[PDB]
């Protein structure tokens, strides 16, 4: 078996805190050094925090010494690390992951394996906001195409997630939702967008169908020539 | 120490006011100890007080750090106008007449290896398997059952500890362990359990030719204190209290057979085993004296006895 | 410390066919208790990295055995027989010898397929956007092969270059194409300044300086 | 300055370090030798010996 469940992520201002739970399935969990890896689209993967089996002996990397402390309670299964003095960079997705064993009479080599699925942690409290949303129009010289795009921007919301479909989902000829990006405003933004024949342009009324979980902010916008 | 299994609850962790060099003056300090050389003080509430095991008994001497334990071999000597005979007819019961007899002014190398349960490093005897005792009819007696081949066993203490000095009045030094480096883990023993298996049935066709046709049992020792109930060592100089439970078990019938197939196998039978440091030598309570503790960790290839059953 | 870092980037490799990554860290690899504790991470589209290769080359349990590796010292390889569908993802080499536990830049396994040209398309604001204090003109490159795609913006023959912020999909799903969108994110002054808005293609297989424009409004 | 290595003894007031005079002397079946050829360099053959 051997199964990690993450738990406890969320949102706060810099210089905040948050503790983040990871419990531990089908092994003996007395038995193993566990360790934090975090990952970024900027680093790819990066080291966090390493614990003894019984507790203590405890290690971390060097961006997050000391603002941050790993603890167990085999008891539980548990292991938790608590992030205090969160910088905009700690933005990030944690896992949890098994490392070295100590059995009875002997403790063999190092291991990241298994890997739990990870949490989400975001370190900036400003701009919470639900989407603007505009048509990205299929007008003028961009009617003239034998089988047009259309689009929608949805703009300025934080934070993540939006649901973003064409006519609710219902409509699926070459959509394209690109990934969003975190804006230098401080906000996430992205575009969608759906090819399809150009005297269908009104005749269908196209719809970029959009929800915002964190405000429920939603809006039904249609896209025209 | 850090709470837990009885691996790692066999460390307490104490502290205690100590006398400095300037008479006056008391230092707090600290270190850890096995718990056997620990027990609990009275006229308190089951609290966090304890003392040593020997202070309502006698004060046992540190043992000098220069002194060595290692048996290093002995021979015995004649004085002028004496001679030392000896058997070399072999395969010798240990009373009556010896056919083949030769002087010696001084013996083999003999090994002062002390231990109880097993003896170890001991010289085998010369073809077959042989078992000595004063009167086999009286149950009093033991039964020496000298081997003919060595079984080898294998003995380890796998924390890594480190040693600390503690200095004690003007000029003296006590010696205590301060802390484990890493991982905790158990000391123990590991034995072939193929060789050994063979070895109970070849102990038990000859012990049968005293007792014709009977099937032979083993089993653990009776009961007592832990240097009654338990193997014995100093490997490199800790006292290793050893539980032979596991290994002294099961009956052999008279087929005798070679379960063990000639395929290789690689089945250990475990010993786990205590540690001591305050120890009443020879059951003796003014012979008693602590072994300073060894830095680092332990490994101590052995070969074993001649069984003392 | 130990660094790592990883030879090749992109592996745009057809479905049946063998490829290899090396990875090079600043210092060897051995530990002081005689093993050599590298190990090849796989991560998938949308999902955490798992282990296939480990203490140099053992398979780690459950791992395909098309996947092997090699090495000594700082330099060491994961090679793939034949790379298949669900190969596509990550790779990361990783050193647990030293602390920090570190890890390769990464290698990505792509399902090579034919250098598909974009279809392209640009999009006017819509009227509430082109009132509105700041306004995003876009352009759309679609279904095009290899991954590596930009635009480069103008308006009325005028380089329009700046707030050009742009993104781009994983791989097609459908034909295993790309695309792309591009999102020129200027004042509404600097929009309403300049009126022929056009965006010029740049993709690794069309190259060439195609471009679709609109007037403003 | 002594209670950081070893507490000393006082030397008992009745014993004397005075330098009084030791003979040595050879056991039985064991003899001394000494040159009577003074100035002697301190090694090589004395010439003029006495038990
Ligand atoms: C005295 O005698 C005692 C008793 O015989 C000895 O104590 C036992 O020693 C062994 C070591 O010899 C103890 O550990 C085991 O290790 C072996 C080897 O496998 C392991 O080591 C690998 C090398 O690092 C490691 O790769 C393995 O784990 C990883 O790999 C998987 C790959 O998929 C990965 O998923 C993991 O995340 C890890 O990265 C592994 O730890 C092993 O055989 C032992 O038992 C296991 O293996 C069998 C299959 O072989 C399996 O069926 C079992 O379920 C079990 O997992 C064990 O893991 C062993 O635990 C000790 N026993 C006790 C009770 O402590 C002692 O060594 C002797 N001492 C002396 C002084 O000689
Ligand atoms: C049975 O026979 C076995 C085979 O002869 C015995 O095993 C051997 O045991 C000896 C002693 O334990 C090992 O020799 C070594 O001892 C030194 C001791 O430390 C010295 O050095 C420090 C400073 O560094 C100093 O403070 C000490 O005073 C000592 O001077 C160790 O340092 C060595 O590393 C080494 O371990 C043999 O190596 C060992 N042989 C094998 C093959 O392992 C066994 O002891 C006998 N007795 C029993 C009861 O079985
Ligand atoms: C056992 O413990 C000792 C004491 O901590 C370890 O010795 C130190 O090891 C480190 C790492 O190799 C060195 O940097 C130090 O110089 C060593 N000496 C001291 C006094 O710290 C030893 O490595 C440990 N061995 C095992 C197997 O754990
Ligand atoms: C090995 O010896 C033990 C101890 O003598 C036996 O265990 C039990 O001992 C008590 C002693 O009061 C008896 O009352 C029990 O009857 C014994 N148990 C059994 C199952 O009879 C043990 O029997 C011996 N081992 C074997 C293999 O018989
Ligand atoms: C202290 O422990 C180490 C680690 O177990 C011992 O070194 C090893 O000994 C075992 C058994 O012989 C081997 O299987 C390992 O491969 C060895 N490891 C290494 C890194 O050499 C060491 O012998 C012990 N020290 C003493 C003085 O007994
Ligand atoms: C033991 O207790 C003392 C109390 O002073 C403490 O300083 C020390 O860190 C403890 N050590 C361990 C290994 O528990
Ligand atoms: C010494 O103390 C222990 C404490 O359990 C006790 O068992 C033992 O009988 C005592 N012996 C004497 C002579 O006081
Ligand atoms: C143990 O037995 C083997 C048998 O080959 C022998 O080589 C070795 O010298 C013996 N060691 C001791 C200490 O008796
Ligand atoms: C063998 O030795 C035992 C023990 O000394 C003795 O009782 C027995 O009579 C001896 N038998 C012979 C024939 O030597
Ligand atoms: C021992 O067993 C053999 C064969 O079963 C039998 O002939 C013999 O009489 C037995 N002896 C005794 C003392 O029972
Ligand atoms: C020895 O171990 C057995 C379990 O294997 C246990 O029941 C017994 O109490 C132990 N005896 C001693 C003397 O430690
Ligand atoms: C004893 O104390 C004095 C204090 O000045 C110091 O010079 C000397 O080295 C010390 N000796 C030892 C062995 O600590």
């Amino acid at each position: 078996e051997v199964q990690l469940a993450e738990s406890g992520g969320g949102l706060t201002k810099p210089g905040g805190s948050l503790r983040l739970s990871c419990a531990a399935s089908g092994f003996t969990f007395s038995d193993f050094y566990m360790d934090w890896v975090r990952q970024t689209p900027g680093k790819g993967l990066e080291w966090v925090s390493r614990i003894n089996n019984d507790g203590r002996n405890k290690w971390y990397a060097d961006s997050v010494r000391g603002r941050f402390t790993v603890s167990r309670e085999n008891a539980k299964n548990t292991l938790y690390l608590q992030m205090d003095s969160l910088r905009a960079e700690d933005t990030a997705v944690y896992y949890c992951a098994r490392d070295r064993p100590v059995y009875r009479y002997w403790s063999g080599g190092y291991h990241l394996d298994p890997w739990g699925q990870g949490v989400v942690v975001t370190v900036s409290s400003a701009s919470t906001k639900g989407p603007s949303v505009f048509p990205l129009a299929p007008s003028s010289r961009s009617t003239s195409e034998s089988t047009a795009a259309l689009g929608c921007l949805v703009k300025d919301y934080f934070p993540e997630p939006v649901t973003v479909s064409w006519n609710s989902g219902s409509l699926t000829s070459g959509v394209h939702t690109f990934p969003a990006v975190l804006q230098s405003s401080g906000l996430y933004s992205l575009s969608s967008v759906v090819t399809v024949p150009s005297s269908s342009l009104g005749t269908q009324t196209y719809v970029c169908n959009v929800n915002h979980k964190p405000s429920n902010t939603k809006v039904d916008k249609r896209v025209e020539i | 120490a850090t709470v837990k299994t009885g691996t790692v609850e066999e460390m307490k962790n104490c502290s205690f006011n100590t006398t400095t060099e300037i008479r006056d003056k008391e230092k707090k300090e600290y270190a850890l100890f096995y718990k056997p050389d620990i027990v609990p003080l009275s006229e308190t509430n089951n609290t966090s007080e304890y003392r040593l095991i020997n202070c309502n008994t006698s004060a046992c001497t540190q043992a000098c750090p220069k002194v060595t334990f290692e048996p290093i071999p002995i021979h015995y000597c004649a004085p002028a106008g004496y001679a030392i005979l000896k058997c070399n007819d072999e395969t010798f019961n240990g009373t009556g007449p010896c056919s083949n007899v030769s002087t010696v002014q001084c013996t083999h190398g003999i090994r002062p290896v002390v231990s109880t349960q097993l003896l170890l490093n001991g010289s085998l005897a010369e073809k077959e398997i042989v078992i000595r005792s004063e009167n086999l009819t009286n149950n009093a007696k033991i039964i020496i059952v000298h081997l003919h081949t060595p079984v080898e066993i294998v003995c380890t203490r796998p924390n890594n500890n480190t040693r600390k000095s503690v200095r004690i009045g003007p000029g003296q030094t006590f010696y205590a362990t301060g802390d484990i480096i890493g991982d905790i883990k158990q000391a123990h023993c590991n034995i072939s359990e193929e060789k050994w298996n063979d070895t109970l049935q070849k102990v038990g066709i000859e012990l049968q030719k005293h007792f014709p046709n009977k099937t032979i049992k083993y089993n653990q020792s009776a009961g007592g204190d832990m240097e009654i109930t338990t193997h014995s060592f100093n490997c490199g100089g800790e006292f290793f209290y050893c539980n032979t439970s596991n290994l002294f078990n099961g009956t052999y019938n008279g087929t005798y057979i070679s379960t063990n197939s000639s395929a290789n196998s690689t089945s250990t039978i475990t010993l786990q085993c205590r540690i001591k440091q305050i120890i009443n030598m020879w059951q003796g309570v003014g012979r008693c004296m602590y072994a300073p503790p060894i830095a680092g960790n332990i490994t101590c290839r052995s070969n074993i006895t001649g069984l003392l059953l | 410390y130990v660094v790592m870092t990883q030879s090749p980037l992109s592996l745009p490799i057809t479905p049946g066919q063998p490829a290899s990554i090396s990875c090079r860290s600043s210092q060897r690899l051995l530990h002081s208790d005689g093993n050599t504790y590298l190990a090849w991470y796989q991560q998938r589209p949308g999902q955490p990295p798992r282990r296939l290769i480990y203490e140099v080359s053992k398979l780690d349990s459950g791992v395909p055995d098309r996947f092997s590796g090699s090495g000594a010292g700082t330099d060491f390889t994961l090679k793939i027989s034949r790379v298949e569908a669900e190969d596509v993802g990550v790779y990361y080499c990783g050193q647990n010898t030293y602390l920090p536990y570190s890890f390769g830049q990464g290698s990505k396994v792509e399902i090579k397929r034919a250098v598909a040209a974009p279809s392209v398309f640009i999009f006017p604001p819509s009227e509430d956007q082109v009132k509105s204090g700041t306004v995003s003109v876009v352009c759309l490159l679609n279904n095009f092969y290899p991954r590596e795609a930009s635009v480069k913006w103008k308006v009325d023959g005028v380089l329009k270059t700046g707030n050009s912020q742009e993104s781009v999909t994983e791989q097609d799903s459908k034909d295993n194409t790309y695309s792309l969108s591009s999102t020129l994110t200027l004042s509404n002054t600097d929009y309403q300044s300049h009126n022929v808005y056009a965006c010029e293609v740049t993709h690794q297989g069309l190259s060439s300086p195609v471009t679709k424009s609109f007037n403003r409004g």
